[PDB]
């Protein structure tokens, strides 16, 4: 007999909710992988995606 | 010899603590929180929290 402090067991999450931005277009893997004439290593190029 | 001929009555105030505040802690929501991926990992460390 007495008073005791109990932990969480009653409530458990089940539902998965996901929110994502409205970006819809396919991202250009074609013009960066299937291209022609990549530069040499000393003159490498940056591309912002 | 020196002998007093009068007297005075004084009141002295002294203080000292008796008790502090009672506190309690829960390991499962301090160390992890709501993450069940590390509840099982905290279960492997024994009985420190008891
Ligand atoms: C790019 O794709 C075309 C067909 O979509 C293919 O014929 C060509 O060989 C590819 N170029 C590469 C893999 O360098
Ligand atoms: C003793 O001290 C009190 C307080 O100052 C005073 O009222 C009283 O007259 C004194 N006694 C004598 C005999 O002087």
């Amino acid at each position: 007999k007495g008073i005791y402090q109990t932990s969480n067991f009653r409530v458990s999450p089940s539902t998965e909710v996901v929110r994502f931005p409205n970006i819809t277009n396919l991202c250009p893997f074609g013009q960066v992988f299937n291209a022609s004439n990549f530069p040499s290593v000393y003159a490498w190029e940056r591309l912002r995606i | 010899i020196a002998i007093p001929t009068n007297f005075s009555i004084s009141v002295t105030t002294e203080v000292l603590p008796v008790s502090m505040t009672k506190t309690s802690v829960d390991c499962n929501m301090y160390i992890c929180g709501d993450s069940t991926e590390c509840s099982n990992l905290l279960l492997q460390y024994g009985s420190f929290c008891t």
